[PDB]
């Protein structure tokens, strides 16, 4: 294959230069599990058992014993296939544009296939990170013109049936009021028997600036960490800052028994076999990626919104 | 079948895609191995 | 209605009090040498799951329909909706398990009676009870259907009041 | 007690194979089927070989005690003192064995009712006596009956 | 045996997927010692020595030497056997229910034996954990319909001849009153010469929230740890949170000379040889476990109860 | 005799039960070894 | 003879022959019954038909 497909050879050579996605920091290693699918839906079945009565004492002869029941629950997940196109220089035309220690038309912004693919992959990976955190696909800082997505495709921020807390715009700058909502939201959390697990905090830059302020010789960040430690059995609490959020605070456990991520194993960018060729030196190529695969239980994610108006 | 393996030689585009997915999976595993908090 | 009852967007959230499910295993305490029989039931008249049933010999087959304590053949413990088949524990056998009730406020130890709809009610309604039924737990509501743990052991010699 | 454990100094001569089974320690039933339903329950007092009623109330699970009448639930055929549990045959299951009689008036062909103390007394009917009442010790009378339900 | 008993084969292959009991975190490795007993009672004899008088000085000739005496104490522990029954599919019938990516009737809530046993074992272990911590057996959230147990079968919370402290319902929210009771209980604690040992603290989630409050830049938890470090020769002090407790605080040492756990080597769930079969595809199986074996010295556990009414 | 051994072949049910008891014990020992408070 | 008890081999053969006759009847007619009158039919599932129905 590599003897015939130059582009496939080029991708295999330069696949290692693509940086790792930053979303991996938001999950524990056990929380991610790949699936084999491109587009469609997949059903997940979770099984449970419960005790129907007190256990039966075994003494002398007996035939009536207590029973243990079972239950099942099905959750549907949707997966969507998305594609992009980019232009690059034809392989046989590279010799006519190899300049002094750089290849490509500066005037015409044309690049070799290898460099074009690497840069394109980096941009797409950033977009995938935005979706997983937010649940929306948008290329604008405003977050508008969102591409319409299928249901059963949610991010950590818009996952339904979770504890949503809203801060009034009058208290947008009052850390005590913001922390009060957090405490109320934290109380409403329902971790059940899995409460002994590390927790993750995701904040926006504006919130982080407020956190490092003194607690009204302690900081709001320290108070928040202690409060979370009170419920997670005194375990690790990680705090992260992301520019993709705007006046939002995300708290959720890093436990595979509560939140599970099941992306398609083709989610990350993958080259397409079709290449557009013509009589000129410019060709076109396509990159494929798949979105979806987030699964979470009810009332296990705390989403706090600080309204600005 | 992984692109990280030098001895690996794909036969067709389908195997090439499988190698890419395996490569991504191993890198994620390696990332979590090297991650420190 | 049905027992299994559906795709979910998210999963539903200790070991205690996890048996309060409509499709839970009916027998709180099972036992080999318990006789279980199969019958047909009307798929459009009344859903016999977890209800007291009576034998109605029709012109094509013997069906089971929800019935009162006066003419009760047994308790329907399970249903296979694919074949519309009801599984019945005859009244000659003991039972200890969860059954459908219509009173959301029943205490423990109270005497109970099965009404015309095959539903557990308080025995003080007035009809003379003919079966020994006792409430082993308070009635609980699943949101809506009311269930209660009961112990049924044979017929009563003289009808009570 | 079912098995009063007392140490002896001499062996007791036991060679005759007749009139050897009518004893207070012989648990179970004379005739028993593999498909007989048995339930063990916590008990109070000492309802061994007596009719038992289920008593329902720190809250505890229901237990059983000697009783009868409209509250009759079953028959206690065996007991375990260490675990304080009693094996019970439910009233919906027929039984054949020796049970406690109120006095010696009970004879063959006599219809019997479980009294408030779980003892069998002459006349709803529950069992039919098979033999005459025999005094095991003091005021303890055992009668062979065939329990069939309640009338 | 594995050639004949499929179920025995299935148990061995899946026995490793059952998670370890969480009760192991409440005991030191040396505090647990298994015994060989299914049901019954076992008598444990503890020997001691004492000095009758001052030692004898060896000089010149002497025959009258001071003596050393001995003493014994007998402790009886009761063990109980309990059983559970669960329904499952039959081995020869699994092939007709092997669906895509799962096996079992979703409609009928029937599972293969391997999955059923794993789920059943997990629930039983949860019940065992509850008993050891509390000493009571119940399946209801209200804690009613308790199974009556034999004497000499105690948990940590209900062990007699220990220090018991009560907080009035009027002071249920006053941490200063709660800590005052804790100090009084700690004063009454009698460890003798074994005071140099790590200590364990178990609290309910409600108390855990109160502990992280500022002390009245110091926390109530910090004050508590320092107070315990005063009496235990400044050894390690561990704090654990359990949802199985409600308004209770447990403090006890982790010294094997004071509190010892002697569970039966069959305490954890174990399959039974008997399997119910008929002409249909549904079979029944039984799981056995054993309860009891906790032994502690007098006045070595502090149990604080905060009354709510 | 434990279920961890690939060379262990139980003969009857009693040996199978003993292997399970040993397996539970070994897991407990392993758990405390890897436990770091 | 006095109790109508057979060895398992003959009992199985006769029983199988009876069932095969019943299977033949269902395929041709689409209904399952043990009466010459054709009544007391066993209720079947939908999309289960014979050549006659």
């Amino acid at each position: 294959l590599f003897d015939e497909n130059y582009y496939a050879k080029a991708v295999a050579n330069i696949i290692g230069e693509v940086k790792d996605p930053i979303m991996y920091k938001w999950f524990s290693p056990d929380q991610i599990e790949d699936v084999d699918l491109q587009m469609g839906y997949q059903k997940t079945v979770k099984w449970d058992a419960f005790l129907n009565a007190n256990p039966t004492t075994i003494a002398n002869e007996v035939n009536t014993i207590s029973t243990i029941g079972f239950s099942s629950e099905v959750v549907r997940l949707n997966y969507l296939k998305l594609q992009y196109k980019f232009r690059h220089l034809k392989q046989t035309s590279e010799k006519f544009y190899t300049s002094d220690s750089y290849i490509g038309d500066i005037n015409n912004n044309l690049l070799p296939f290898a460099q074009a693919y690497k840069l394109a992959s980096s941009e797409i990976i950033k977009l995938i990170n935005h979706f997983v955190l937010t649940g929306t696909v948008s290329i604008q800082k405003d977050g508008k013109n969102q591409k319409r997505l299928l249901p059963n495709m949610y991010g950590l921020l818009n996952m339904p049936e979770q504890i949503k807390e809203e801060v009034a715009s009058g208290d947008k700058d009052k850390m005590d009021k913001i922390f009060e909502k957090i405490e109320a939201g934290l109380s409403k959390l329902e971790l059940g028997d899995e409460f002994s697990t590390p927790m993750m905090v995701i904040v926006d830059p504006a919130t982080s600036l407020k956190l490092v302020k003194p607690y009204a010789c302690e900081k709001w960040e320290d108070v928040l960490i202690q409060t979370i430690k009170a419920i997670n059995n005194r375990e690790d609490v990680y705090i992260e800052t992301s520019n993709l959020l705007k006046h939002k605070i995300l708290i959720y456990p890093l436990n595979s028994e509560l939140i599970k991520f099941k992306p398609s194993k083709y989610m990350l960018p993958t080259p397409n076999e079709q290449v557009d060729k013509d009589s000129t030196d410019v060709a076109h190529s396509y990159i494929d990626f798949v979105l979806g695969g987030l699964l979470a239980t009810r009332k296990t994610i705390l989403q706090v919104n600080i309204k600005q108006s | 079948a992984s692109l990280l393996d030098s001895n690996f030689v794909p036969i067709n585009f389908t195997e090439f895609v499988q190698a890419i997915s395996n490569t991504y999976k191993q890198r994620r595993i390696q990332f979590y191995e090297n991650l420190k908090r | 209605y049905s027992k299994s009852m559906i795709e979910n967007k998210v999963f539903s959230s200790c070991f205690k009090s996890k048996n309060e499910r409509v499709d839970a295993y009916s027998f709180a305490c099972s036992s080999y040498t318990d006789k279980i029989e199969e019958y047909l039931y009307d798929p459009a008249n009344s859903f016999p799951y977890k209800r007291g049933v009576k034998l109605v010999p029709k012109e094509n087959s013997i069906y089971v329909e929800v019935g009162a304590d006066t003419d009760m053949y047994g308790i329907c413990v399970d249903v296979c909706e694919f074949s519309c088949t009801a599984y019945v524990l005859p009244i000659t056998n003991n039972f200890e398990g969860y059954l459908v009730t219509r009173n959301p406020s029943i205490k423990i130890g109270e005497i109970l009676d099965i009404n015309n709809n095959g539903v557990i009610i308080k025995a003080g309604g007035g009809p003379p009870t003919a079966i020994n039924i006792y409430a082993l737990s308070d009635s609980f509501t699943i949101n809506s259907i009311n269930l209660i743990k009961v112990a049924i052991f044979g017929n009563r010699g003289l009808e009570k009041t | 007690m079912k098995n009063p454990q007392h140490d002896a100094s001499l062996l007791s001569n036991s060679n005759e194979f007749r009139d050897k089974n009518v004893e207070f320690f012989a648990s179970g039933g004379t005739r028993t089927s593999k498909f007989d339903k048995l339930e063990n329950h916590p008990f109070l007092g000492y309802p061994y070989k007596r009719g038992v009623k289920r008593v329902i109330q720190s809250h505890y699970e229901p237990h059983v005690e000697a009783g009868g009448g409209e509250d009759l639930y079953g028959i206690c055929i065996d007991i375990d003192e260490f675990s304080k549990t009693a094996t019970i045959v439910p009233i919906t299951n027929n039984f054949e064995g020796y049970l406690v009689a109120k006095d010696s008036t009970v004879k063959v062909k006599d219809k019997l009712i479980f009294n408030k103390d779980g003892a069998l007394e002459k006349v709803t009917i529950n069992a039919t006596a098979l033999t005459d009442a025999k005094q095991i010790s003091n005021e303890v009378y055992l009668v062979k009956v065939a329990v069939f339900g309640n009338k």
